[PDB]
């Protein structure tokens, strides 16, 4: 039997919230509060109902639980405001109201002397930063205001939280520079201020935050040089400052930090020669300097970084050949150098093959005009993701790729490749994304494609690769580019469009139960569209336009209920345009230039 | 085509 | 489309998804443009949600009305219940509302008459009750209309764009009446 005062507070609290948990169904007629889901006594001292689909509003009686030490209501659907009495519990040491739909703002008077952790992340809080919470809450170690609508200056105050360890102000709308007082925080080990609108140089006084382990400054409007302060940050492990306007090179002290694991300054304005003392940087495993104006040949000493696993140097202004020293990049797993004026793909491939841990390789927009190596000597045993697109490469499908049995994604589109698509292309048990579009392949489409294991049985299992860099996709040069953080984020895809191909569309394509995009536009295919394409239940996009196909559109295609993109324009088809199911959501354009009769669109004689 | 940046 | 991505994520949490069709609906992205079964346009605004025959249940959400540019809503052949959210009437750009073969309950919202660009309204094989919104006639662009196999009632309109419809579209209702129907109106 719990205290009648807490028993009442709990009842008002849950009266404004649905649905009642396990748990609380008998709350009206019980005194046994200490065993209800979430409660903990010794007087209620904890109340934890995170992730319980709670909907409604925070009752005012919450501030009546005078002995509460933990208040956890994270990950629910609680709207409206936080009651004022909750800002006066004398014993509350952890407050977690993250991931709800809380709104309004934070009071100017707060008195939480016991408070250690304050988390209002992922809500709709508005207004000025609760900086003054450091006045009465002298013991506070964690402040989390991330993902809210806090705007205005990044105001002074947090420097009064002498004991503060985590400060997260990410994804708000803050302006101004980092306030001078914040550099008093001798014990701060996390500072996230990313995804705001902060501006100005990044002060050298950061050297004071000597306890920092993780510093995220990314996605702001900072400018000037990266401050040369990294010898005064012996515990720093993660510097993230991408998408700012930083300039100059990598400072000597950053270039010599033995603790740094990850460095990400992508999308800035860095320049000159890129040097990193790989003898000093013994912990470095991920490096992302893409979209900068570094120049010269690719650094020759990067493989001396013996832990370096993720390397992204894309879209800089390097040039020339992959340095000969990259043979010894023993640790390299993901390597992306898109759009970097790289030369000699015969040499680059012949060298990168030595990196036995290499699983993802992106060389898009490089080697302009050269010839894909035919040499069958090349071996990439662990290769999972190979994107070598838009290089105008000549030659034929590289036979050597056939022994990369773990291949999951292959893009060789927008080249000048010839010959037939070999049949071994269908022996990749883990292949789920294939783009060979916009080349000059000839001959029949190989039947092995129809037997691609990862497209037929929805229980084939493999480990997705985990590069730190994202992948972008544009259908055409104009199209807004799409971001994909995860390899398994890509739709299962067979893209053979814009080639020079002939033969039928094999009936057996009906086997591919889990194919999403099937694109064969702009070839010279013939025969009838098999009724068995209805077997591809997961189809979202089916483009057969611009071929030589004959016969009617199989009326079974109506069963394709995910089908949102569909064209058979510019063929030789005849009969009635199928109606309903998905079909009346397709535009007139999908059926134009045929002998196809409609009912509302394309009449007949 | 897929690229990286 | 971080707001539009948010509206669709609420719709996923409320819906019940045994087959994991919405598994790629990841809200940490700046838009839902790479989400399977969701088509964005040249400005990354959602124009299609294509979830027909996807073994979904649960119920819809008012949030769907955030998708200002939504043109095709295909949720037919599922086991979705509850009412039809009348925000839907804000989705002015809608050309197709396909919610047939579900178990929607309650009335057809009167706010559907605000869908001036609508051509296909198919709400058949559900559990709808009440009258047919006379707003609906106001829609000049209506082509296909299926209200059959429900529990609707009242005099069925035959003015405006309803002059084009016949008994199959209103068949099997609890107490519908008019020329277009088996019973005459009392
Ligand atoms: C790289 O940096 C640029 C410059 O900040 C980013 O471009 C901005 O993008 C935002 C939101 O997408 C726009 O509102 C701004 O107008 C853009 N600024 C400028 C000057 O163009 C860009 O998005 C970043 N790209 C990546 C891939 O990180
Ligand atoms: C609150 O509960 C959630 C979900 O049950 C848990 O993940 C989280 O760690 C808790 N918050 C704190 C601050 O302990
Ligand atoms: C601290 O507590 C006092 C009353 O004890 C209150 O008036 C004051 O506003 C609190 N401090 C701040 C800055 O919130
Ligand atoms: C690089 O690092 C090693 C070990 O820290 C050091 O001994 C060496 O002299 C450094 N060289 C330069 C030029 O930074
Ligand atoms: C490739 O780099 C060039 C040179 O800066 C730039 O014009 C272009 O936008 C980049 N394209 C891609 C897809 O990265
Ligand atoms: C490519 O590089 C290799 C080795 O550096 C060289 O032998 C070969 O001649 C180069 N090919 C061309 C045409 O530059
Ligand atoms: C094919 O690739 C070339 C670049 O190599 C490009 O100019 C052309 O537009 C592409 N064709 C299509 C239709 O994608
Ligand atoms: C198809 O291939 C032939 C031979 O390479 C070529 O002449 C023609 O221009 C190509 N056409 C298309 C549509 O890609
Ligand atoms: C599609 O066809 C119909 C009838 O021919 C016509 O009313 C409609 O405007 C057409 N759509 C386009 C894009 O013009
Ligand atoms: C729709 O409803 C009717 C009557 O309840 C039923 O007989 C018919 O089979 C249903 N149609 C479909 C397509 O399921």
């Amino acid at each position: 039997r719990c205290h009648p005062h807490d028993l009442e507070a709990l009842r008002d609290f849950i009266a404004h919230l649905e649905p009642k948990p396990d748990g609380w169904i008998n709350s009206s007629s019980s005194t046994d509060c200490c065993n209800w889901t979430g409660i903990t006594c010794n007087r209620v001292i904890r109340l934890e109902l995170g992730n319980k689909k709670l909907s409604g509003k925070l009752s005012e009686s919450l501030g009546k639980l005078d002995e509460i030490r933990v208040l956890n209501l994270s990950r629910n659907f609680i709207k409206d405001s936080i009651p004022l009495s909750i800002f006066n519990l004398k014993n509350l040491q952890t407050l977690d109201l993250s991931s709800n739909d809380l709104s309004g703002g934070i009071p100017t008077s707060i008195n939480l002397p016991a408070l250690q952790s304050f988390d209002l992340s992922s809500n709709k809080f508005n207004g000025s930063l609760p900086s003054h919470i450091c006045h009465n809450s002298t013991q506070i170690r964690v402040v989390k205001l991330a993902v809210n609508y806090f705007a205005g200056n990044f105001t002074s105050g947090f420097g009064k939280c002498v004991l503060l360890e985590h400060l997260c102000l990410g994804m708000n709308d803050l302006t101004g520079n980092i306030p001078e007082d914040l550099f008093h925080l001798k014990r701060l080990n996390l500072l996230g201020i990313q995804e705001n609108r902060l501006s100005g140089s990044l002060s050298r006084e950061i050297r004071n935050l000597s306890s920092l382990v993780r510093l995220d400054v990314s996605w702001n409007l900072f400018s000037g040089e990266i401050p040369d302060v990294f010898d005064e940050l012996p515990q720093l492990k993660f510097f993230l400052g991408q998408t700012n306007g930083f300039i100059g090179g990598i400072p000597k002290s950053l270039a010599n930090s033995p603790s740094l694991n990850l460095l990400n300054l992508r999308n800035n304005s860095l320049s000159g020669r890129l040097m990193l003392n790989c003898t000093a940087m013994i912990a470095l495993n991920s490096l992302d300097l893409g979209t900068n104006r570094f120049n010269g040949r690719l650094p020759e000493n990067l493989p001396d970084c013996k832990r370096l696993k993720n390397v992204n140097l894309a879209r800089n202004t390097f040039h020339g050949q992959v340095p000969e020293s990259f043979k010894n990049f023993e640790s390299l797993s993901y390597f992306s150098l898109s759009n970097s004026s790289l030369a000699n793909i015969s040499s680059a491939l012949g060298i990168l093959q030595h990196c036995k841990n290499l699983t993802t390789l992106v060389l898009t927009l490089n080697f302009h005009g050269e010839a894909l190596p035919d040499d069958s000597s090349l071996h990439f045993e662990k290769l999972k993701v190979l994107v070598v697109a838009n290089c105008r490469l000549t030659g034929s499908m590289p036979r050597w790729l056939s022994s990369s049995n773990e291949l999951q994604l292959l893009d060789l589109s927008w080249n000048r490749l010839t010959g037939a698509i070999p049949s071994w292309i269908g022996d990749f048990k883990a292949l789920f994304y294939l783009d060979l579009s916009n080349n000059s392949f000839t001959g029949e489409i190989p039947k092995s494609l129809t037997k691609l294991e990862s497209l037929t049985s929805r229980n084939i299992s493999v480990n997705e690769p985990s590069p730190d860099f994202p992948f972008f996709m544009k259908r055409n040069e104009s199209a807004r580019a799409l971001q994909y953080n995860q390899i398994f984020g890509f739709p299962p895809t067979i893209e053979l469009g814009h080639n020079n191909l002939s033969g039928p569309i094999w009936e057996e394509f009906g086997n591919l139960k889990k194919l999403h995009v099937f694109d064969l536009k702009w070839n010279a295919l013939s025969g009838s569209i098999p009724s068995s394409l209805s077997g591809m239940t997961s189809l979202e996009a089916l483009d057969l336009s611009n071929n030589r196909l004959s016969g009617s559109i199989p009326v079974s295609l109506q069963q394709l209920s995910f089908l949102s993109k569909f064209s058979v324009a510019y063929n030789n088809l005849s009969g009635v345009i199928p109606s309903g199911g998905q079909f009346q959501t397709f535009p007139n354009s999908s059926f134009e230039s045929n002998h196809l009769c409609g009912e509302h669109r394309f009449p007949c004689s | 085509y897929i690229y990286t940046q | 489309a971080n707001l539009e991505g948010d509206a669709l994520h609420t719709l996923r949490v409320t819906l019940v998804d045994p087959n994991n069709v919405l598994q790629s609906w990841d809200p940490t992205l700046v838009n839902p443009c790479t989400w399977f079964h969701v088509t964005c346009n040249n400005e990354n605004s959602v124009i299609r949600v294509d979830l027909g025959n996807a073994e979904l249940s649960g119920h819809l959400v008012p949030e769907l009305g955030v998708l200002k540019n939504l043109q095709y809503l295909e949720l037919y052949s599922n086991n979705i219940t509850g009412p039809i959210p009348s925000n839907l009437g804000d989705l002015t750009n809608l050309v197709s509302l396909d919610l047939y073969l579900n178990s929607f309950s309650g009335p057809i919202p009167e706010s559907l008459g605000k869908l001036s660009k609508l051509r296909f309204l198919r709400l058949n094989n559900n559990s709808l009750t009440g009258s047919i919104p006379m707003s609906l006639t106001q829609i000049t662009t209506l082509q296909v209309l299926d209200l059959s196999n429900n529990r609707l009632s009242g005099s069925v309109p035959d003015n405006g764009s309803f002059s084009l419809f016949t008994p199959i579209s209103f068949a099997n209702n609890l107490d519908l009446c008019g020329p277009v129907t088996s019973h005459p109106c009392p």
